[PDB]
């Protein structure tokens, strides 16, 4: 659960960075 | 004493971590919908 939580956090960071880039 | 308190700590920590996992999944699929919406907005804009 901790490992996959860190993975999801990293992916969410990437997605937010992409959204800001297009925003 | 080392046993019972630590096992109850871990049993509560299981819920603590599962809550954050479920909320992370919710934030992930909301991010997916958001990026899909922005991409479709771009699609319509170009048209």
């Amino acid at each position: 659960y901790h490992a996959h939580n860190k993975n999801r956090k990293q992916e969410i960071d990437r997605y937010l960075r992409t959204i800001s880039s297009k925003k | 004493a080392l046993y019972q308190l630590i096992t109850e700590k871990l049993d509560y920590s299981l819920k603590v971590l599962q809550e954050k996992f479920h909320e992370n999944n919710s934030m992930c699929d909301e991010l997916k919908r958001k990026e899909n919406n922005f991409k479709n907005r771009l699609k319509q804009l170009t048209k």
